[PDB]
């Protein structure tokens, strides 16, 4: 449950990037 | 142990750990101690440095405790978190997030005389569809003029290049207009409020379309993550994790005598009290003193 | 010589400039400090000998500044 | 015990806030 | 047959359920705030718990689910910031007794809503005759506390309290909205100020009028004070706190009236010295330092410790267009002491950092010997939004403070910096304020 | 909420909606006299006009109490709900434990009756990983250090494309 600490920033504004949608739901109803 | 500019911070933050701090701070001045003086030296590259420094910590307290509005159908929580999100910058110590990349720009680009090193000193924090959408512009009328279009205000070649990038602007979607118009400044109260109300109403749109945008993020991460994790058998999965849990435990074990490795530990001790907690009543929650 | 500056130089300014740059000069020589106007420095003076430099501008300074926290951040 | 608090249960636990604390405290001294 | 703590087993037994939709919540909360339960955290928490889960809402649900946030004096943000979904969905369906309590109670929790702040103003000036005072003073209370500067809502309800009478804690409420949007306006707080004559049926009314009139910066009322001063046992010490720092901005000097408010107040800080907010520990010292009405030794010395804390959190947290007004006014300060050039200027601006003898960091402070004086900049937060645009009371709080340290308090506007030319023209303004103040400098 | 508010005896509530809690009060002059039922047991006591005000002196403050956090109990609420609807079309799967009978075995080709073991042993791996609903809180700290890093901006945390982009034109377009 615990997390890599980071002690970063982030200066540039950027688009946050949403992923593709993943095969599971086509692939379970194949 | 509160170090006199980190206290000065917390005396507006709401979160727990800094709060608790500040009320042993406030009882240690009320038993007779004296307050430290405050140091009026650190010429201004070491103030922003102590203040973005500072300011991280108290708004990594701050996201931890502001719940996504994720799988959420509305625009209400996700207002409530952009919300929540403008209360924690305002406690760290951030302005108006309007203000603050407008005073972002007013710092990157205080030297630069031409519109092309204005766009290219300010690339990161516009967007790349932006940029481009403004680069042609640019381009176009370097086309025009066969000169370099300097950014004056004075200088026509800069008003002709205006005219195209409000046509851009509001092409874009965002009201260039509305916007001038709050940030100029009005004559009379009432139609600085009528363009108040309508500035406040793309302002509002726009930090909700930023939050969503956030929101959408994280869930097609979190879908992402859990349609990687549910094509793994169990074992798998354990074995992974046991790992991960170990090796990220023994990360801070073996660093000791700082404050995160202890803090980090100290949570270790209070997730497994939690545990133990509803194990021993589980339809009334944990146990807090009351 | 050849001092450029951000700003004209102002009548304290110039003689604390001149009394700063005959340090540099490794003798009993003399000096016709010039001058120049460049905005991009933010503030300070580069004094250019044509065979030696100080850039005791804001430039450097602050190029200096985020040079040595991005290297101390990265070892802590 | 049992029934800790609740100032002292509503932190958010595994944020970083020192590790920034950690950097902070090394920077700042050496970077004066 | 009349038991409490059954019948609050009974409820919670009722919200701790699987599918309790709007309507049960909303009255269980209604009792709650009925039956006076704010020692029962956990049962407040399960009914806010299913006030966020319950998806349905009708109007009269929603309005009495506020209603019982509001006076049941209950904080949580997400849950009520939330809760904003239904009132800007149900926005036609509301009737306006009910769009005001949901107004107000969305507004006293802080929501940033402004699609729902302009949709109940747009209402509100559309239809202003279907109100009663009260009506406008709580959605004015909605719309000031929601971070809208809605000032034609402000007109708006400046009529109806020019033409009609409102009651006591109306205008207290409508005073209150003006206060925070910083209103001053003698044509609508003199209109108000009417209402306090009969007397004021609870405390609380009184020392949110005081607040509202220190820190608009009018008077005293004489009889704000003196019903104010029946019933200080009634408020809670952070309440006292912002009713004696108003009776104190607004020039007070009933030696009872500020008796009796710190009679509850430094019990309550010697019982726990860290209840009260820095900032409410700053009001009680610039309120005990102008009306000089005493405070008991741990008290007094900790106050002023607090203020110095408060001072400097001022300061660390400017608005940058605040510190750039700081680093004008001590150019200016600089020059209009004697320095032509840009060195003298740079080194005497690094000088009048003077620090505060209390721990407080002052921005410009200069000391010819036994004469001290303070500049201090006023850049936009602390003006009042009209057309005087004179400084609020907060100005003169921190002025009659510094006062009493040994300073001489010089206040530089920035409405009379900003229309200058030049640094001369601003020396001249800023040694113009300091002679007005000591004529030694 | 703030510190002076004004609610209380004044377009009250004076009746319940729900037929569950049956609450009642009486509007008088100043004070109210309210009857509560909530079941079998019963409250009807007397709230005074400077009574209700008094309420909202101290603040109630509710803050929650997370397992870890907050943000990592919403991220781990919604992947519950993304394994829930994963379950649901798990829940669909047709009943291959009827076709287990040596009257489907000796009837069918061997390469489909093997293919069909493995389909079921398929089925049972999916449901088995499914209901690993532990492993969600160690996903959900999988999602918190990106974004928690995300709003540790040097600009603003709620700072996005679109905020910056109009400022961008209010920056440009003015003067400068």
């Amino acid at each position: 449950y615990l997390a890599p600490l980071r002690s970063d920033f982030t200066e540039e504004i950027t688009a946050p990037k949403v992923a593709s949608a993943s095969n599971l739901v086509n692939e379970w109803n194949n | 142990a509160v170090s006199k500019k980190e206290v000065l911070y917390f005396l507006s933050s709401k979160d727990a750990e800094s709060s608790t701090a500040v009320k042993s701070y406030l009882k240690s001045l009320y038993a007779g101690a004296q307050v430290e003086a405050t140091e009026t030296d650190a010429s201004e590259l070491i103030a922003q440095l102590e203040k973005k420094y500072l300011s991280a910590q108290v708004v990594e307290p701050g996201v931890h405790n502001i719940a996504l509005p994720l799988g959420e159908s509305g625009s209400a929580p996700v207002k409530r978190y952009a919300a929540e999100l403008f209360n924690l910058g305002a406690q760290a110590g951030f302005e108006c997030p309007f203000i603050e990349v407008s005073k972002k720009f007013g710092q990157e680009t205080a030297t630069s005389e031409t519109v092309k090193d204005v766009l290219n000193k300010t690339k990161s924090y516009v967007s790349a569809d932006y940029n481009a959408a403004l680069n042609e512009v640019l381009s176009s009328v370097e086309a025009e003029i066969n000169g370099p279009v300097l950014f004056d205000g004075k200088t026509e070649g800069f008003k002709k290049f205006a005219a195209k990038a409000k046509a851009v602007a509001v092409s874009r979607g965002l009201p260039a207009d509305t916007i001038l118009a709050y940030c100029a400044g009005s004559a009379n109260e009432d139609a600085a409020d009528k363009v108040s109300k309508e500035f406040f109403t793309w302002f509002e749109s726009a930090y909700t379309a930023d939050a969503a945008a956030e929101v959408k993020a994280i869930e097609a991460e979190a879908a992402s993550i859990l349609d990687r994790h549910l094509a793994k058998p169990v074992a798998q999965i354990r074995k992974e994790q046991a790992s991960a849990y170990a090796s990220l435990l023994k990360r801070a074990e073996t660093a000791k005598g700082a404050k995160w490795a202890e803090k980090y530990l100290e949570d270790v001790k209070a997730v497994q009290w939690f545990d133990a907690s509803v194990a021993e009543a589980p339809a009334s929650g944990p146990k807090v003193a009351a | 010589c050849t001092v450029i500056t951000a700003e004209p130089l102002d009548k304290l300014e110039r003689v604390e400039l001149t009394k700063k740059a005959e340090k540099f000069v490794d003798a009993g020589f003399k000096l016709v400090m010039q001058e120049k106007i460049d905005k991009k420095l933010l503030g300070g003076f580069v004094i250019e000998f044509s065979d030696r430099r100080v850039d005791m501008s804001t430039a450097k300074k602050v190029e200096e500044f985020n040079n040595f926290v991005n290297k101390l951040v990265l070892s802590i | 015990a049992d029934a800790k608090a609740l100032d002292e249960l509503r932190k958010p636990k595994f944020s970083s806030k020192y590790l920034i604390q950690h950097v902070s405290q090394k920077l700042i001294p050496a970077v004066k | 047959e009349n038991d409490v703590p059954a019948i609050l087993k009974e409820i919670d037994s009722l919200v701790s359920r699987e599918a309790v939709s709007a309507k049960e919540v909303s009255d269980a909360a209604v009792a709650l705030t009925y039956l006076q339960v704010k020692a029962n955290r956990r049962l407040w928490g399960k009914v806010l718990e299913k006030a966020g889960a319950a998806q349905d809402y009708d109007a009269a649900s929603l309005t009495n689910l506020l209603w019982a946030i509001n006076t049941g004096g209950v904080e949580h943000f997400k849950t009520v910031a939330e809760l904003a979904g239904p009132a800007v969905s149900l926005l036609p369906s509301l009737s306006p007794v009910q769009l005001s309590i949901v107004v107000e109670a969305l507004g006293g929790a802080g929501v940033k809503n402004y699609e729902l702040y302009n949709k109940a103003s747009a209402v509100v000036v559309s239809k202003i005759g279907e109100f009663k005072p009260a009506e406008i003073a709580r959605v004015l209370y909605g719309v000031a506390f929601g971070g809208v500067n809605d000032v034609a809502l402000a007109k708006a309800a400046g009529k109806v309290f020019a033409s009609t009478e409102v009651d006591s804690r109306t205008a207290a409420q409508a005073l209150y909205a003006l206060a925070k949007l910083g209103r001053a306006d003698k044509a609508t707080v003199d209109a108000l100020l009417k209402s306090f004559k009969k007397g004021t049926e609870s405390a609380s009314d009184a020392a949110a009028a005081s607040f509202a009139l220190g820190s608009l910066s009018f008077k005293a009322e004489k009889a704000i004070v003196d019903a104010l001063k029946a019933s200080a046992g009634d408020l809670a010490p952070a309440q006292a706190v912002e009713a004696a720092y108003g009776l104190a901005l607004s020039g007070a000097t009933d030696a009872e009236a500020f008796k009796a408010l710190f009679g509850v107040v430094a019990p309550a800080i010697e019982k726990a010295p860290d209840a009260l907010e820095v900032s409410s520990l700053a009001q009680l010292h610039v309120a005990s330092t102008i009306s000089g009405a005493k405070l008991p030794a741990a008290v007094g010395s900790f106050v002023a410790k607090a203020f110095g804390l408060a001072a400097d959190a001022a300061r660390l947290k400017r608005s940058s267009a605040e510190s750039a007004l700081v680093a004008d006014v001590a150019a200016a300060t600089a020059v209009a002491f004697g320095a032509q050039y840009r060195p003298e200027v740079a080194s005497a601006v690094a000088s009048y950092v003077k620090t505060a003898p209390d721990g407080s960091v002052l921005d410009i402070a200069i000391t010819k010997g036994d004469a001290k004086v303070l500049v201090q900049a006023v850049p936009s937060s602390l003006l009042t939004s009209t057309t005087p645009a004179k400084p609020l009371g907060h100005v003169a709080a921190y002025s009659k403070v510094r006062e009493a340290q040994g300073y001489a308090v010089a206040v530089v506007p920035a409405n009379e910096f900003e229309a200058l030319p030049d640094q001369k023209a601003k020396a001249q303004y800023v040694l113009a304020a300091i002679k007005k103040v000591a004529p030694s400098f | 909420l703030t510190t002076f508010t004004f609610s209380g005896l004044q377009d009250a509530p004076v009746a319940a909606l729900s037929g569950s809690i049956k609450l009642n009060v009486a509007a008088k002059a100043g004070k109210a006299e309210v009857t509560v039922a909530a079941g079998a047991a019963k409250a009807a006591t007397q709230v005074s006009a400077a009574a209700l005000r008094k309420l909202s002196g101290s603040k109630i403050s509710l803050a929650e109490v997370a397992r870890i956090s907050v943000l990592h109990s919403s991220i781990q609420n919604y992947l519950l709900s993304l394994s829930n609807e994963r379950y649901q079309l798990l829940s669909q799967w047709p009943d291959f434990t009827t076709m287990y009978g040596k009257d489907f075995y000796y009837r069918a080709h061997p390469e489909d009756l093997k293919k069909f073991y493995d389909a079921a042993d398929e089925y049972y791996k999916l449901y088995e990983t499914v209901t690993e609903f532990d492993s969600l809180s160690a996903l959900a700290s999988q999602v918190v250090p990106n974004y928690a890093a995300r709003r540790r901006s040097t600009v603003h945390p709620a700072i996005g494309s679109t905020v910056a982009d109009g400022a961008f034109t209010n920056f440009l377009l003015s003067k400068q």
